[PDB]
């Protein structure tokens, strides 16, 4: 539950749903948002499978 | 007339407009804290028929009103910051056939046995109409008036009650009418033709809700400790 | 006489703890 | 070797695309903004609410060609694919030099004094220059700029009333030495420089909040398909699953639902408040049993 | 406006950089050469592309 619970978590990004970044970003700032979650969420893969 | 009341648990509304069921959500909004001081102003207020008198109290990041008054004689809120001619103000008046609502640099004019008479007959540089079913219409007729980013947001919920001043039970509000107005609204001012209002502080709070969309209870998470082990176990039985 | 084939004593086991991911939806099976 | 291993995972692929939106057929007043015979000064920035609407931005290329268009939440090329809460148009003739002060963040005196955007800021700053309509060799009376501010601005804060801010340590009522006069209106002539020429600016600030309003691009609505895999489109929700006939009983209030993880589980329809619940399509991981490469290349 | 990512007439309507740019944008005032009281022939911008 945490795992999942962890998605909704921004990391600093302005939204938490990858469609809704690329839905009104453009691909050059769509990236930066995007390693802000994928970061997040390979944080908590690494945490979760330790 | 005011009496502080410290007993009430009331004011818990819906934070936002999704659709829970059979979860307990922790969120974090301004509410009424529980067994917070709600000062209770007492028929036609201060003054009897005859004569007038109006507190005109702030509005401190959001007002609780509540008014278990049969024969209608509160009709509506005035919100602004002078309500002198000199600021732009929001007015909401239920005429019993309609609600409407201005936004406009409105000047009180002592406006409020059995007599009626209009009001605000000055009404400079108006802004904003919206018109709704009526508000009010034995009934405890609570409502929460906040304004935030903006939005002056009203919530109410009509619980009928006959042999006590409030129920007993638990109830939630539901957002009525919720309007991009604009207006600070520091203060406020009752309009009148057994008042209860509190005050709203940002607090956090969980929220169980039923199988349906409704919710039936809450733990204020700053009252006590047990509450606040509630709200870190995010459960209601500890 | 009962499906499963349990002992009562297991039965009972079984029945004090508590396929489809309807649940978790997030890639997590 | 001899075995079963896990290499790729499945999905169900959509077969379809469902765009659903209020059936809205008012235009958004964006021309009589742009457009207007007459504007605001900076200081006194008309606030214009645009709701309602469909908002269809091609009219702004059609407008005019622009000196900026800076996005700093959205993509301008993507604003006639979203759906916005409360769009609000902020309408003011500024000074060329102070046009690339008008920004998230920013410090000087236009940022300070009269108009300031808030740090966390999602929206459109448009602007063009004006010189063709509001310059004059005699002056125009729409210039009106805060010469000292006795404080420094808010986000979106107005301060129409003018006083007179105080120079010197006392007291002052009009008089010179003590006294600075807080207002700098100035009429423009056609032969002034780039950066004293006017740019007209307009500001559109978004807040998108899941939609809880329309407010919505330009896109055309399908049919509503249930029982398969599609994309959608809800009201600006964007997403990929099976649509279902919803059992919920959702309250008038409420438009969308959410599970107990926060994911969305159920929209409200934008044309017909039919209340629908969001399934996953399909997915798991795929095995490959091998006998082994040195016995049979067949496999499960 | 010659820059990666940028959007403006320019970018959009004659010359575009990658948003993943390698390289330098090198520029120099040219009126020396170029300007003429008559005019010259050599500019040629598209006003609106497709
Ligand atoms: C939730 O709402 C339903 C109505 O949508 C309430 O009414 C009962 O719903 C159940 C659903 O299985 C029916 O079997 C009952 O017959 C309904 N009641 C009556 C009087 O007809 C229900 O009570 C609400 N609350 C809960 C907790 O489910
Ligand atoms: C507190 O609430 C109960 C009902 O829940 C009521 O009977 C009681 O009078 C209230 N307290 C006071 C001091 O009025
Ligand atoms: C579109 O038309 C249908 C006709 O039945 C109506 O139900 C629906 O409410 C309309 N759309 C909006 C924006 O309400
Ligand atoms: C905009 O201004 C131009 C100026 O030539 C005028 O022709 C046009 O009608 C105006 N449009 C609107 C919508 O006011
Ligand atoms: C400001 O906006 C209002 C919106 O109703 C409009 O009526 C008014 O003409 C505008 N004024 C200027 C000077 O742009």
């Amino acid at each position: 539950n945490t795992l999942v619970k962890q998605l909704s978590s921004k990391f600093g990004a302005i939204s938490s749903v990858l469609n809704d970044i690329l839905s009104r970003l453009d691909p050059p700032e769509a990236e930066v948002q995007i390693d802000r979650l994928i970061t997040g969420r390979l944080q908590s893969l690494q945490t979760y499978v330790t | 007339t005011t009496q502080s009341y410290t007993n009430f648990t009331r004011g818990v509304y819906y934070p936002d407009k999704v659709f829970r069921s059979s979860v307990l959500h922790l969120t974090q909004d301004l509410f009424l804290p529980f067994f917070s001081n709600v000062t209770w102003f007492a028929i036609s207020g201060t003054n009897g028929t005859k004569r007038f008198d109006n507190p005109v109290l702030p509005f401190n990041d959001g007002v609780y009103f509540a008014s278990t008054e049969k024969s209608n004689i509160i009709r509506g809120w005035i919100f602004g910051t002078t309500l002198d001619s000199k600021t732009q103000s929001l007015l909401i008046v239920n005429n019993a056939t309609n609600v409407f609502i201005k936004v406009c640099e409105f000047q009180f004019c002592n406006d409020p046995m059995e007599s009626e008479s209009g009001v605000y007959s000055s009404a400079n540089n108006c802004t904003f109409e919206y018109v709704s079913q009526p508000f009010l219409m034995k009934n405890l007729r609570e409502f929460v008036f906040k304004n935030i980013d903006g939005y002056f947001k009203i919530y109410s919920k009509h619980t009928p009650i006959i042999g006590r001043d409030f129920p007993q039970g638990f109830s939630a509000l539901e957002p009525l009418v919720d309007l991009p107005i604009g207006i600070n609204i520091t203060r406020f001012q009752t309009l009148l033709a057994d008042y209860y209002v509190g005050y709203l502080q940002p607090r956090t709070f969980l929220l169980k809700y039923n199988e349906n969309g409704t919710i039936t209870d809450a733990v204020d998470c700053a009252l006590d400790p047990l509450s606040e082990t509630k709200c870190t176990l995010k459960s209601f039985t500890v | 006489s009962k499906p499963s084939k349990r002992s009562p004593i297991e039965d009972l086991l079984f029945n004090k703890v508590t396929l489809i991911c309807a649940q978790k939806f997030n890639g997590l099976t | 070797e001899k075995g079963i291993y896990q290499t790729s995972n499945f999905r169900v692929q959509p077969t379809e695309s469902i765009v659903r939106f209020p059936n809205v057929t008012n235009l958004c007043p964006f021309h009589e903004v742009f457009n207007a015979t007459r504007f605001a000064s900076v200081y006194a920035w008309n606030r214009t609410r645009i709701s309602n609407c469909v908002a269809d931005y091609s009219v702004l290329y059609n407008f005019a060609p622009f000196f900026a268009f800076k996005c700093y939440g959205v993509s301008p090329t993507k604003l006639n694919d979203l759906c916005f809460t409360n769009v609000y148009a902020d309408s003011f003739v500024i000074k060329g030099n102070e046009v690339s002060q008008i920004a998230p963040g920013q410090t000087g005196n236009i940022a300070d004094y009269n108009y300031k955007l808030p740090d966390d800021f999602t929206g459109c700053v448009i602007a063009w220059n004006s010189n063709k309509l509001d310059s004059k060799h005699s002056g125009n009376y729409d210039y009106w700029y805060r010469s000292l501010r006795k404080s420094k601005l808010k986000p979106f804060e107005r301060d129409i009333s003018t006083e007179i801010y105080q120079a010197g340590n006392k007291p002052c009522k009009g008089k010179g030495p003590n006294c600075y006069f807080p207002l700098q209106s100035y009429g423009f002539r056609p032969t002034y420089g780039v950066g004293h020429q006017p740019y007209r600016v307009v500001v559109l600030s978004f807040e998108l909040l899941h939609a809880p309003a329309t407010v919505c691009g330009p896109k055309k609505s399908t049919n509503l398909v249930k029982n398969k895999c599609v994309n959608f489109n809800f009201n600006g929700l964007t997403g990929t699953g099976v649509l279902t006939k919803s059992n919920k009983k959702f309250l008038p209030f409420q438009q969308f639902g959410r599970d107990i993880v926060d994911t969305t589980d159920a929209v409200r329809d934008p044309q017909t408040l039919e209340i629908l619940d969001i399934t996953p399509c399909s997915f798991g991981g795929v095995s490959v049993i091998t006998p082994g490469t040195n016995t049979s290349n067949q496999v499960a």
